DNA sequence: TGCGAAATTCCATGACAAT
DNA sequence: ATTGTCATGGAATTTCGCA
DNA sequence: TGCGAAATTCCATGACAAT
DNA sequence: ATTGTCATGGAATTTCGCA
């Protein structure tokens, strides 16, 4: 601190202080004449308090803090002391935005078979139609084939009623859903265990994970809107119509409709395809198994110029889900326990519970 | 002529009245002719409107080219005829007093009544809740003739609920006694 | 229709029907054997009804409509008839999303002088603090220098009270704002006309246009949040502090604080810059005029791969501002009267009022 | 010694009491020494707390190195001394009975009282509303000595409200008569 | 073994959202 | 204890029809 | 007239929003 | 009758200190 500064005054070289400068004394303060002008060199022991006063004026980042300091002072490697402080300002760490993007999305394999995996979700509330406010949407992962049920609430009881009707047809291996009360209830867990159905859940606040069904919700609302143009929004009676309509619509990338992927043959609907009229059912199912295995599958896109991928042991922060007014958007730093895949991690939230969490809801903590 | 296919023809009929289960009294039975796949819908009456209501559910998933039935009142009404015409479905009737369909369908229909009877006994009022598991059972039942279950023929895959125990379907000593009790 | 089809049956060449195919008759229908199989050729007079039935099943786009039709029929140039129909389906035109992005943003010149242009806006509602719910934010366009006023409502009366205090210092040439009730009231118009102040308004629902002040709102909320961490959100007393703090914060890209751009010299605040201590005020103001003119200015970024720019006479559609549930997101097509600049247009909305409108709130109508 | 600068020194003082205007009775007057820029704040009393309240507004825009005043009670209180110390502002007093400042400031202060008086007369209760236009007037008034207005010296630009009419400031025949009426 | 036009494929854009 | 998706309509690319 | 390290500059990312 | 903006912190680039 003032020892180092002493040596310097009589011209003896200290590492970090360039020799070619004239380090003098005046007004009780060690100074130096620098190209930018004359700056005070504070002793080591004063520097952290200085960096803190400057940073605290407006809780500024690296450069904006440095430019304040540099108005009065010079010392070796100032930004290192600045960065050290930013890395310890709790208020900055939990309030600032990230400037690193998430790594590129995964394109999970399409389920091998119809009934391997259902994606379910609620749409609503919609305008009341015959007492109904919500639509339960069940999408078969392999085929895209979708079932629709009107409900009065997005409840466990309504869900169970609907799936009991649906599962009359077949039982699926897995049902994937989000963390809505209706799917996370112990009652619904029992309903599925009773049937050998495994429940799979999305990481919280990350509807991309239920992307299959979210995307179908879009087509559902779009067709409903169109059919209701210039009529009152009486949508209850259109659900069966929309269900059938979408199940028999071609995906241009696939050249198949979800109905075709499910049954391998069109039923008695308009413009039914007739290309397998001369095949036996067995030959038809044979061609169907072939068609199923060779469907187009998208590949993971390029990483953006400045993305991050989680490493075990990294300090990261989870987004606050529903932050109140004038409150931080981020939680305190926590540590990556396990990298489940490059887009999904388990973190120890320094309470500490284990949370499984999407990297879209994480930022890497700045300044190490 | 071209090979038979699912959705070519649906055979439909009512079963009942049964003891009331949650307000319901009949079962409308639909069997796809090619596959032998069965759908079941509980109704409060064997009427045209209960039929239309139930078939409107089924025909939201898949539409038959032909529906075959007997000359039940529900199926011969002009309302039911208009409903089918609207949907491009041709209707087809067995002659009165001469029920006819196919071997597969007849046997399928036999199984359905037997299995119901078998589960009715002991809890004759709880059948509404059992309708789902009944269908899975029927539809994951191996066919002697075709070498596949209806499930496999309809979807082209094995199911997640194989019914490995091709069971009795015949009533045990106890049930005969207590179904004789119920019918008293 | 059936005339053209007649000629074809006896082997006489019709333009559009490839000669090398065998065009026969069967079941009363003209057919043709095509590589994909045997298709019905409907007469010209039946085709529009066909394309319409196919399209209407699920209001599908070009390919998904074509794949339906092609199951039963073949005729010359089918997609041309398909596209003709899509271009006339009102329900599709007002319900579908665009797949063309807006052209690249403009980076308008920075106002030449302090007081040339103010950008104003409200923040709130905030948690109540001493009866106050909102903050009036006034940002000087040239300097970034910002004034803050607490209000009980975002009203014309509160605005006028605050600007009467502010305009005690100086009167600005222009005040730019959005279309909030407080700024579009006739009373506020009078207040400005009385002072030689010209009122400028953003295109509706396009806060990018008030970007200068929106961006400042962000820094305001960010510093407020930080200063209130783990205290109750009593923000009223912090407004003066935040105002001063931000007005004296360096922009790293500029190397100046808004205070410096306004006065050319730091007042008595922490870490005041002292580089012009030996200049006279006149020399200081001279250097200030120089600094003002040479500030970094960003350039318009590259257009995305698939953007559109408005052309006079083009059919375009304005986004519905607050669409009800299950209602279209777009208005009916309207025509570009005038291209004010490549991001701003006047449209005749086929009522028809003239509306000045951002292209971010427009899509070009599909299928010409 | 180094050239004088804006914010180097603020001269402050109270004017009043005046007729009540919207509840207010005094004007706190702040004049920057280098530029002659004037800020005015209406208060209900010439107290430390009204002073602190008003200066807290001003010092949210810019902080003087020194405040100069007379030995008014508002300015010599220990509360006011602590307020300035908290803000790094040095306080500076003219000796009692011997008011002193600068030529520019004195003249500026003269203009302020005259202009007020001039606009008070005829509407002595409406001055609160006039405070803004008064400041623009003062601050866009050309200085004989320096060749610039306070506005120009403070901001380094011309203003959007030049006050091209360097006016009377002296009372017309009518006003002398009716200010003599008011003072009765 | 090549040309003009039609057909098909490619693919950026945006909207579904969420204890 | 998990993970984005896919209809859309101009454009880019391939194929078709003919010679 | 070149090297290692420090300083500066660059710049993708995201958040402010809106009758 | 108008129009995006700019703090942030790793990375890329330039400059500094020395010889
Ligand atoms: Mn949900
Ligand atoms: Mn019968
Ligand atoms: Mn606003
Ligand atoms: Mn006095
Ligand atoms: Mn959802
Ligand atoms: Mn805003
Ligand atoms: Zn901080
Ligand atoms: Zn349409």
């Amino acid at each position: 601190l003032d020892a180092e500064l002493d040596q310097l005054l009589q011209g003896h070289y200290i590492k970090g202080y360039p020799k070619q400068y004239t380090y003098f004394l005046e007004d009780g303060k060690v100074k130096v004449s620098r190209p930018e002008g004359v700056k005070i060199i504070p002793p080591q022991s004063d520097r952290q308090k200085i960096v803190l006063q400057a940073h605290n004026l407006a809780h500024t980042g690296r450069e904006a803090t440095l430019l304040k300091i540099a108005n009065l002072y010079w010392w070796p490697n100032m930004r290192k002391d600045v960065v050290k402080q930013l890395g310890r300002c709790q208020q900055c760490l939990i309030t600032n935005a990230s400037n690193k993007a998430s790594g590129p999305i995964l394109r999970p394999d399409r389920p091998q078979k119809p009934f391997d995996k259902f994606f379910i979700d609620y749409i609503g509330p919609l305008p009341p139609s015959q007492g109904y406010l919500y639509v339960l949407v069940v999408v078969d992962g392999m085929t895209g084939f979708t079932w629709l049920y009107p409900t009065k609430a997005p409840s466990t009881s309504a869900t169970v009623k609907s799936l009991n009707v649906l599962t009359s047809i077949a039982i699926p291996k897995v049902i994937h859903s989000d963390q809505g009360a209706a799917f996370t209830s112990s009652t619904f867990a029992e309903w599925a265990k009773e049937r050998g159905i495994h429940l799979e859940f999305s990481t919280p606040y990350h509807p991309q994970s239920s992307g299959k069904v979210e995307r179908k919700n879009s087509d559902i609302k779009r067709l409903l809107t169109k059919l209701l143009v210039g009529r009152p929004t009486k949508w209850y009676d259109l659900l069966p119509v929309v269900q059938l309509a979408l199940n028999n619509t071609y995906s241009p990338v696939l050249k198949y409709t979800p109905h075709q992927l499910l049954f391998g043959i069109d039923s008695n609907t308009p413009f039914a395809n007739q290309d397998t009229l001369d095949l036996t059912r067995e030959e038809e199912l044979s061609l169907l198994q072939e068609i199923r295995t060779s469907l187009y599958h998208p590949s993971t896109p390029p990483a953006s110029s400045r993305s991050w991928s989680p490493v075990v042991g990294q300090l990261v922060q989870e987004r606050v889900a529903r932050p109140a007014s004038l409150r931080p958007r981020w939680h305190k730093p926590s540590t990556v326990l396990k990298v489940l895949n490059p887009r999904t991690v388990v973190i120890l939230d320094h309470l500490g519970n284990n949370r499984t969490v999407s990297i879209d809801n994480l930022k890497p903590t700045s300044h190490q | 002529d071209r090979p038979q296919k699912p959705f070519d023809k649906f055979f439909i009929d009512y079963i009942g009245p049964l003891p009331p289960s949650q307000g319901y009294l009949y079962v409308l039975v639909v069997v796809d002719g090619m596959t032998g796949f069965t759908w079941l819908y509980p109704t409060k009456a064997p009427s045209t409107s209960a039929t239309v209501k139930s078939l409107n559910v089924l025909t939201s998933i898949a539409i038959p080219k032909v529906i075959h039935s007997d000359q039940g009142a529900a199926f011969t009404s002009s309302t039911f005829a208009e409903w089918a015409k609207e949907r491009g479905i041709h209707l087809e009737f067995s002659t009165p007093y001469h029920p006819q369909s196919s071997g597969k369908v007849e046997r399928k229909n036999s199984d359905i009544k037997r299995l119901l009877t078998k589960l009715l006994v002991g809890r004759p009022t709880k059948w509404y809740d059992l309708l789902p598991v009944v269908q899975l059972a029927l539809n994951n039942t191996y066919s002697p003739v075709l070498k596949y279950t209806p499930h496999q023929l309809l979807f082209g895959i094995d199911s997640n609920t194989p019914f490995a125990n091709q069971d009795t379907l015949d009533l045990t000593r106890e049930e005969e006694l207590s179904l004789l009790q119920e019918i008293r």
